[PDB]
């Protein structure tokens, strides 16, 4: 038995936390991620990077701590520990922001870890490997949103920062400048989402409620076995209720789960290829039929319009406080606004 | 046997390709009215009065519109509250000019989702099963209510419900987050939750299912024609995708009754909708989501931001320039 | 005056004794016997607390 | 029956609370910081 | 108690949630006083 | 507020209707003692 | 299904968890405290105190501008 | 002051009322 | 009665369903938690009581029990201002020392009381199926109910009167002589539609008509009660209706549901049963008070509001409403059927009069315009007043807003026990509540669909 074989036996027992050779790699860089969130979240200020306090200790709540992005001025440097900016001083470290690229590092090795773990398991249990494959969709979308944008970008600033209000932030932002609503793959990813959890309750209601007489107590949790090899519940049943409902109804099980799967990851898929495109500010931005119309014909107004107006408003209002690094001044008169308010 | 009687047995009969069904006599009238409306109204209605300003806004597709900007718009700010119907206006023109397309569609649609509901519930009574599919549905019924009516209801005017459109469900989000703060407020992120974990769970449930198929297929074929609809055996092997999930995270996280798991898929994104509803339904009476503008002060007393300020500050700038003419005094409470 | 505080002191002494007791004497057949007189006493004496009190704020 | 008091479980519980409760009582003494 | 030598479980978790109520109690005060009260 | 000669127990007033939750989380004591039989 | 470790529950109604503890937790807790109150996580993490955010000579936002001297710019801010 | 200490003091007089009466019927044997 | 799922079938999560057929034991449920409900009553009050600064409006001060006690005319004078403190602290007594009562005695029949009351009285026992028994308990609580509507009746004629905010020479605390008995009105209420300018009941607008219909449900729940009582129910509700304990509870819930519903819209538009003076101003009543107030400001400015014109060409201040009427400019104009008696000596027969607008204004107007317009029922859930773009230091949340959120909360989660129960009480009454069996699944002797 070569150390290797050894080794291998003492990863993969039987114990309460699965370990694997995944384990090596999941375990330290999801410590790291979590334990840099909370510690940032709990005593790092963004004083120095955007002037705003992010943490317990500076009496910042739940919804309002953050590991936020690191400073504009650094670009897109992975700022390490010993790198030229923090040069091993570790309270530099934390002021400049070094804990979002740690964060964000250390996660994304850490996803890796967890689908490399969905992997191993799969493969050691002897089933198929489709938790992996949906799990790609988060990936996906951790990938695009806190890499790929951005380094399209200026600098890790851009990034959302790793908090509540951080993530509205990005949000909101993301509607301003990039008109994000009206990008189509944003679009097709809500379809997904809401589509995903459509399902979700669908089939646990339908499934619950075609359920087989298998007990006698009004409770029928109790009537199911996980080595029974009958169906638990009536597809037959169900699938006429739906056809004579809705019109068409699921007869294929297999199918239906296939589908749960593909309609929420074929989301997060296509919503990441549109941060891709924000990423290189290539927006879905105007109609630009409606908006020369507009130019011209001072009596044409659409929901689109008013939404373009909606987004200059809210540009010209926070990029002052959202960019500070750019010194934006915007005197009191240059502010677009409505009448009386 | 009488007239009456046959009548029944072929309204609520179980052979119909649709049920009809009590609830489904007055859902199909009202929903094929809203339907038939709405269709004319988006291809072919003229510009809408929205905010009462005489200010129209194009909503249909013959006035400019494309799929995406193209909606049903609401009704002027002018009718407010008031009971619009066709036969109120003292011609078709005012009508439309007014918006009551908007409330045509808007009430008939929503008479027909709630028999809808009632028509689930009708249904799974005649197939002999259990009740509650429509429970599930009331969440979705819920917030399409809440956007329609209750919203509406609390701020005084139809004006205010969601317009028919894409490009006017975008604007009635932003409208409503410069309002009311939606982000931050407790019972959309349940709603988030909801929708997120709802996705999560379809996901993990459907991977799961699919990894645990049972062979009965070859490589050439698609894996779904080894089920065979109306089987009573299982098509997965629960026991192996309990041992793999028990192994992902750990044994006592991951279920092993079907019916517990199936349980929960129904019961989570159904409650997280359900809070996102109440959470609408409450900001339409200006219960507004937190404020934590200015909670952070340093000694001397100035303020020190935090990203609930610069949310703030998109916040106002959606604000200020919303409905930029409708506004005659400083406060926008109406 | 001091005899009114007094008396409502008492009043939420025996209040706080009649949340603990009465569960456990309603819940226990075996000590029904001795607890059912009690029960009865007890009532009577809150009961008689309530009044002074009573009376005793238009006394104070 | 005696099982081994020292596992990967105990290393995985501890890795998580000991810090978790460290974190709670500085978060519990900022809830008294005065500015 | 009711046994000897162990603690009921339904005491251990009567106990232990108590505590983690008064955490939270503890940090729904500090919303209203000290830092970040708005005051 | 309450009325001058009451107002030793105003800390108990303060803390009073809040009962009700205390007596749903007793619910569920009760039952976590009875094993959720 | 047990993987081999004794179950949860057995263990946190032994009287000997509860005498390890009802001390060790205590401990990390008002450590906690302690690592707060007595201003070491200002000082470890460079977080502000309420009255260092600004300084008698620089009432902006020390924004940081400059790639690589960053030790000097923020002692240049205090 | 003590209002806060008093008010502490009522409340967890009455937390424990609750339990206190769970704990004594399940330890004496009365019926739960 | 068992006491888990092998003896009763139902898990401790629905352990309440045991009772279903335990009516000793459900009788101690319902009394002890009618007891909740009375100490809930009761505290609340001693709590806003203790927290309560007489002089500073209740509406500015979280109230929600005080502004019901004010309003059927205790402790409050003219304008609202608190006379005596002592009736609010008397009915919050009154309510803890009965919930102690209850508490009691919801615990002994819960607890020790008989298991079941059938085989001890026939008149308080019961069976779900008795008809009969249902409709005399039903009979029994619709004279209850009669009574109390006779006692609001009561209090507002021979008991100190109620709170008339439409009273002349101010709002006041009034005695109804003169209660509207005509049932044109009454009924005609009803007929009115749940739309803007008619508000079906919401707009009842004088204590007259309150209180006369309030005699009108007093004599109808009395006169079914004696109807239930002597009665059983015809043969067209019995082929109707599921008559189970379950249904029973889901019939009341489709009624809470709506009454939840109803209440958070009362509370929402109506400022006669609910005064802006210990509720605060209703939304539609702060737009309205803004325009009026800038109205005043920028005609003491020497603005001619009359002619005044807006950006958009309708008027800044004063436009018509699609019927006529003259009204505040602005999106005050969605608020047009708003009614107040600050606002209505100013309103002529066409609508808001200019000469009154011009010289008949006073300056008790002027103060409760601006007071309305700063307190509009906008704040976040943290408590913070205003619009939400606003700063932290205004707290302040209206009531009307905590009234009307909590219950339409209520209404929608108990439309949603009313679907549970129903349907749960159809499917057990069929017998397939626990399920399809599988040698009789009905789907399988049907014919396939197409
Ligand atoms: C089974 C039965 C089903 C029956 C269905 C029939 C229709 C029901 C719903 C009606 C829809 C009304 C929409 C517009 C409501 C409205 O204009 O406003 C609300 C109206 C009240 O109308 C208002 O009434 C007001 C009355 O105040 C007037 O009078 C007052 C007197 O003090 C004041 O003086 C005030 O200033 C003055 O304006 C004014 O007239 C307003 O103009 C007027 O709009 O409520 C009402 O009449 C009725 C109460 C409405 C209840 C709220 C809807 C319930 C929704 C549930 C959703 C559930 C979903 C679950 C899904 C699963
Ligand atoms: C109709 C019910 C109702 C209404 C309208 C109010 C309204 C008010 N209360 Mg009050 N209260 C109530 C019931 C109510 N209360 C009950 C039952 C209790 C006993 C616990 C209290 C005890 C109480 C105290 C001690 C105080 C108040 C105070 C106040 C004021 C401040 C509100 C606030 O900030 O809370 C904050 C809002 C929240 C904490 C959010 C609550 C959200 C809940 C959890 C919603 C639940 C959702 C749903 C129903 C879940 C079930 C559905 C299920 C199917 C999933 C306000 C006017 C304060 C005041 O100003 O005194 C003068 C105050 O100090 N109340
Ligand atoms: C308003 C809330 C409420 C009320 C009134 C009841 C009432 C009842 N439940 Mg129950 N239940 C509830 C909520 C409630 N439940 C909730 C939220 C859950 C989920 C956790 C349950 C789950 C549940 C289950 C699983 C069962 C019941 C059962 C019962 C019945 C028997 C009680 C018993 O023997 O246990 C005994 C408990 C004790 C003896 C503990 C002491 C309780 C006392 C009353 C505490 C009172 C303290 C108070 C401050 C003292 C004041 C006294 C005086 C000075 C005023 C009873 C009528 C049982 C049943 O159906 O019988 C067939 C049953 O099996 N319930
Ligand atoms: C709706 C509430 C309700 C109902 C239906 C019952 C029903 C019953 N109780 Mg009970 N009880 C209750 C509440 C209730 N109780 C409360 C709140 C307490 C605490 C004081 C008690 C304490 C109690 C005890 C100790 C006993 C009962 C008993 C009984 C049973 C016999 C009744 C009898 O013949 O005595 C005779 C009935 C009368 C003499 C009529 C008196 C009516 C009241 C007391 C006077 C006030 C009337 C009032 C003006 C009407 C409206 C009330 C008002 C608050 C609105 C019976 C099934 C007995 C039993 O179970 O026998 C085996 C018994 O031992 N009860
Ligand atoms: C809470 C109080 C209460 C309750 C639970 C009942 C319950 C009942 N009553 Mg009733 N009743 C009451 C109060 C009450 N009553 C009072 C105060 C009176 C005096 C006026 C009556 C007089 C009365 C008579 C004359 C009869 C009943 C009957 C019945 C039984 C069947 C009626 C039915 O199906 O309901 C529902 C009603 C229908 C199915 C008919 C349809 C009604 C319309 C179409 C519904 C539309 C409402 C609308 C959507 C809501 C808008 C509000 C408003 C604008 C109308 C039933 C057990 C019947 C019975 O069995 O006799 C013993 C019967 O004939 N009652
Ligand atoms: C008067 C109203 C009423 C009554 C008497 C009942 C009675 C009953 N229901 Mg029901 N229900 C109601 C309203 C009511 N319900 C409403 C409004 C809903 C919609 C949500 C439901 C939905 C419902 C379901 C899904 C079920 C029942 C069931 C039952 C039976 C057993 C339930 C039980 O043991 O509770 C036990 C109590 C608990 C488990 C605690 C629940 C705690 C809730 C979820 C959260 C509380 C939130 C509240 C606002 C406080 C916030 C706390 C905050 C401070 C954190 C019982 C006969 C069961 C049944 O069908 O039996 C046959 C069942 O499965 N009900
Ligand atoms: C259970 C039974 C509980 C008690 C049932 C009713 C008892 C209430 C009697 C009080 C009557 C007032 C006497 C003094 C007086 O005349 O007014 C004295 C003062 C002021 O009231 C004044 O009365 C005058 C008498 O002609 C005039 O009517 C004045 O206009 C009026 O202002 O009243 C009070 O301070 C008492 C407030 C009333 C509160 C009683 C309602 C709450 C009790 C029931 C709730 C518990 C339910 C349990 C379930
Ligand atoms: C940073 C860094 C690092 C790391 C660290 C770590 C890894 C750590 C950690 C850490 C941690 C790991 C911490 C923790 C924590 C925690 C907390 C803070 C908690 C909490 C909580 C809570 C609050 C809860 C609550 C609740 C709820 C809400 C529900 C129910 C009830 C309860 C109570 C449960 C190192 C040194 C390497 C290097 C440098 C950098
Ligand atoms: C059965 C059951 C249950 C329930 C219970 C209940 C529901 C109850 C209740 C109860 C109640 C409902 C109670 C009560 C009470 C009361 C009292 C005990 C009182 C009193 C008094 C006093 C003492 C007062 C005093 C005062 C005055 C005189 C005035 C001034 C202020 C003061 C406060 C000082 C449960 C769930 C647990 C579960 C089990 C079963
Ligand atoms: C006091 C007052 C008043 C009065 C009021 C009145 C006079 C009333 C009434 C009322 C009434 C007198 C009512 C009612 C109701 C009814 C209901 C709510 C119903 C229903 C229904 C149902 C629920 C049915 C169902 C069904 C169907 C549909 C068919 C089949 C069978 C069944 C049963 C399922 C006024 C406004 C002047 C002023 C304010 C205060
Ligand atoms: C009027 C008055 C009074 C009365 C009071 C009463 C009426 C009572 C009570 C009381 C009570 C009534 C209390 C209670 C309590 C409680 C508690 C503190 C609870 C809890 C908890 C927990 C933490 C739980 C947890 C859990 C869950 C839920 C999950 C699973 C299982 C377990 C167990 C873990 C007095 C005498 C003071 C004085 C005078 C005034
Ligand atoms: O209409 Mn559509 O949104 Ca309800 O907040 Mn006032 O109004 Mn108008 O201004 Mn912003
Ligand atoms: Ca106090
Ligand atoms: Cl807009
Ligand atoms: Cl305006
Ligand atoms: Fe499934």
């Amino acid at each position: 038995r070569g150390w290797f074989d050894v080794l291998d036996d003492w990863l993969k027992r039987d114990r309460f936390v699965f370990i694997g050779w995944s384990g090596l790699l999941l375990f330290p860089c999801a410590f790291m991620a979590l334990g840099g969130w909370l510690t940032g979240t709990t005593f790092v200020t963004s004083w120095y990077t955007h002037g705003l306090a992010s943490s317990y200790l500076e009496g910042a709540n739940f919804l309002t701590v953050a590991v936020s992005s690191p400073a504009d001025a650094f670009g897109h440097s992975l700022l390490f520990l010993w790198g030229p900016e923090a040069q091993g001083n570790l309270t530099r470290w934390f002021q400049i922001g070094g804990l979002w690229p740690f964060v964000a590092l250390h996660g994304a090795f850490g996803l890796i870890g967890f689908m490399l773990r969905q992997f191993e398991i799969s493969r050691l249990v002897g089933i198929r490997p489709y938790n992996a494959i949906a799990f790609s969709g988060p990936i996906a979308v951790f990938v695009s949103v806190f890499l790929m944008y951005p380094l399209g970008q200026s600098s890790w600033f851009f990034a959302p920062s790793f908090g509540v209000a951080g993530i509205f932030r990005f949000i909101l932002f993301l509607q301003g400048f990039h008109n994000w609503t009206l990008n189509p793959f944003h679009m097709m990813g809500v379809a997904g989402i809401l589509g995903g959890a459509l399902l979700c309750a669908i089939h646990g209601a339908t499934v619950e409620n075609t359920l087989f007489e298998d007990g006698e107590d009004s409770n029928t949790f109790r009537a199911f076995e996980p080595t029974q090899a009958e169906e638990t519940y009536s597809m037959v049943t169900a699938n006429r209720f739906w056809s004579q409902i809705f019109g068409i109804a699921f007869s294929n099980k297999r199918w239906l789960h296939f589908f749960m799967l593909f309609v929420p990851v074929t989301g997060l898929w296509m919503s990441s290829v549109g941060i891709v495109g924000l990423a290189l500010n290539l927006r879905a931005y105007d109609f630009v039929s409606q908006e020369l119309r507009a130019a011209e014909d001072p009596e044409f107004e659409t929901f689109y319009t008013k939404n373009i107006l909606l987004n200059e408003g809210m540009r010209a209002w926070m990029a002052p406080q959202d960019q500070p690094h750019e010194n934006f001044i915007f005197p009191e008169e240059v502010l677009p606004r409505g009448n009386a308010l | 046997a009488s007239l009456w009687e046959q009548f029944c047995q072929w309204v609520t009969s179980t052979n119909n390709r649709i049920y009809v069904g009590w609830f489904g006599t007055l859902m199909i009238p009202t929903l094929l009215t809203a339907t038939t409306c709405f269709i004319i109204a988006f291809i072919a209605a003229p510009p809408v009065d929205i905010d009462g300003i005489r200010e129209p806004v194009a909503g249909s597709l013959l006035y400019g519109n494309n799929i995406i900007s193209g909606a049903v718009v609401p009704s002027s700010n002018a009718i407010g509250l008031h009971f619009y119907p066709i036969w109120e206006a003292a011609s078709l023109d005012e009508w439309l000019y007014n918006g009551g397309p908007y409330q045509l569609v808007v009430f008939h649609f929503l008479i027909g989702i709630f028999c809808y509901m009632g028509r689930q519930w009708e249904l799974s009574y005649r197939l002999g099963m259990r009740p509650w599919i429509c429970v599930a549905y009331s969440a979705p019924v819920s917030a399409a209510t809440a956007v329609f009516l209750i919203y509406p209801i609390g701020q005084g005017s139809f004006s205010d419900g969601m317009p028919l459109g894409i490009s006017g469900t975008f604007n009635f989000m932003i409208v409503f987050q410069a309002e009311h703060n939606i982000l931050m407020h407790p019972f959309h992120m349940l709603g988030v939750a909801g929708v997120f974990g709802g996705s999560l769970f379809s996901a993990m449930h459907g991977s799961l299912v699919t990894s645990s198929l049972v062979r009965e297929t070859t490589e050439v074929e698609s894996q779904n024609y080894g089920y065979k609809f109306g089987q009573e055996e299982e098509t997965y092997n629960i026991v192996a995708a309990h041992g793999y999930f028990g192994r992902l995270i750990f044994q006592y996280a991951s279920f092993n009754n079907s019916r517990s798991l199936h349980f929960f898929l129904g019961a989570w994104p159904v409650i997280g909708i359900w809070f996102t509803a109440m959470g609408v339904s409450t900001m339409a009476f200006n219960l507004n989501g937190f404020n934590f503008n200015q909670s952070i002060l340093d000694s001397q007393g100035r303020v020190i931001g935090t990203w609930a300020d610069v949310l703030n500050r998109a916040n106002i700038g959606f604000e200020v320039m919303h409905e930029r003419n409708a506004h005659n005094f400083p406060l926008d409470l109406a | 005056s001091i005899v009114f505080q007094i008396a409502l002191a008492a009043l939420v002494l025996f209040s706080f004794v009649m949340v603990v007791g009465v569960p456990v004497a309603y819940a226990s057949p075996q000590n029904w016997d001795r607890s059912k007189p009690l029960l009865y006493l007890g009532s009577g004496i809150w009961a008689i607390l309530v009044i002074v009190v009573a009376l005793l704020n238009f006394l104070v | 029956v005696t099982y081994p008091i020292f596992t990967v479980r105990w290393l995985a519980v501890h890795t998580l609370a000991v810090p978790s409760v460290f974190f709670v009582g500085a978060i519990a003494a900022m809830q008294f910081i005065q500015r | 108690m009711f046994a000897e030598g162990r603690i009921p479980l339904w005491v251990v978790g009567v106990v232990a949630g108590i505590g983690a109520i008064g955490v939270l109690g503890l940090f729904f005060y500090g919303a209203y006083a000290g830092l970040g009260s708005s005051m | 507020k309450l009325p001058e000669a009451y107002q030793i127990f105003d800390p108990l007033v303060d803390v009073l209707p809040v009962i009700p939750l205390f007596f749903l989380a007793l619910a569920f004591v009760w039952q976590a003692a009875v094993g959720f039989k | 299904g047990t993987t081999g470790e004794r179950p949860f529950s057995d263990i946190v109604t032994s009287i000997r968890y509860w005498v390890i503890h009802s001390i060790t937790i205590p401990m990390l807790f008002i450590a906690g405290w302690l690592f707060v109150s007595t201003g070491l996580a200002y000082d470890a993490f460079g977080t502000p105190r309420p009255d260092e955010y600004f300084t008698q000579t620089r009432q902006e936002l020390p924004i940081l501008q400059e790639r690589y001297d960053i030790n000097q710019e923020i002692q240049e801010f205090n | 002051n003590l209002e806060p200490i008093f008010q502490l003091t009522f409340l967890g007089l009455i937390v424990l009322a609750g339990p206190a009466v769970v704990f004594v019927l399940a330890f004496r044997g009365g019926d739960l | 009665g068992g006491r888990d799922l092998p003896s009763t079938g139902f898990a401790w999560w629905s352990g309440n369903a045991r009772l279903i057929n335990l009516s000793g034991k459900l009788l101690g449920a319902h009394v002890a938690h009618a007891g909740l409900i009375v100490f809930w009553a009761g505290a609340m009050t001693l709590f806003e009581v203790a927290h309560f600064i007489p002089e500073k409006p209740m509406y500015e001060q979280g109230l929600i029990l005080l502004p019901h006690i004010a309003t059927l005319g205790w402790g409050v004078g003219p304008a609202g201002e608190v006379t005596d403190i002592f009736p609010f602290f008397v009915v919050g007594v009154l309510h803890l020392i009965s919930s102690a009562v209850l508490g009691l005695g919801g615990i002994y029949h819960a607890l020790r009381g008989p298991e079941v009351l059938e085989e001890y009285s026939s008149f308080f026992g019961y069976d779900w199926k008795d008809k009969n028994q249902m409709t005399n308990i039903i009979g029994y609580h619709l004279i209850l109910l009669g009574c109390g509507a006779l006692l609001l009746v009561f209090k507002a004629m021979f008991f100190g009167g109620v709170y008339d905010t439409w009273a002349p020479g101010g709002g006041d605390v009034r005695v109804i002589t003169n209660p509207t008995l005509n049932p044109a009105i009454i009924f005609g209420y009803l007929l009115k539609a749940p739309f803007g300018g008619e508000g079906w009941i919401i707009s009842v607008n004088n204590m007259e008509d309150i209180i006369g219909g309030h005699i009108w449900i007093g004599l109808i729940c009395i006169s079914g009660g004696i109807w239930h009582i002597l009665t059983k129910p015809f043969g067209w509700a019995r082929r109707a209706l599921i008559w189970s304990g379950e249904a029973y509870l889901s019939y009341s819930l489709g009624a809470l549901s709506l009454m939840g519903f109803i209440a958070s819209v009362f509370v929402w538009f109506n400022n006669t049963a609910y005064p802006s003076e210990f509720y605060g101003p209703t939304g539609m009543e702060a737009s309205q008070s803004q325009a009026f107030t800038f109205l005043v400001r920028d005609q003491r400015l020497g603005a001619n509001i009359a002619s005044a014109q807006g950006p958009t060409g309708l008027g800044k201040y004063l436009m018509r409403s699609p019927s006529g009427e003259i009204i505040f400019g602005g999106e005050t104009m969605r608020f047009w059927d708003f009614r107040g008696p600050w606002l209505e000596p100013l309103r002529g027969p066409n609508g808001l009069d200019l000469d009154k607008l011009r010289n008949d204004i006073q300056p008790w107007q002027v103060r409760r315009a601006a007071e309305y317009m700063t307190h509009a029922p906008l704040g976040s859930l943290n408590s913070v007043g205003g619009v939400i773009t606003d700063v932290n230091s205004f707290n302040y949340v209206s009531p009307r807003a905590w009234l009307a959120t909590s219950h339409f909360v209520l209404g929608f989660f108990f439309l949603v026990g009313h679907l549970w129960h129903a349907g749960r009480a159809r499917a057990a009454a069929a017998g397939f509540e626990k399920g399809i069996d599988r040698e009789t699944e009905p789907t399988l002797f049907m014919p396939d669909l197409d």
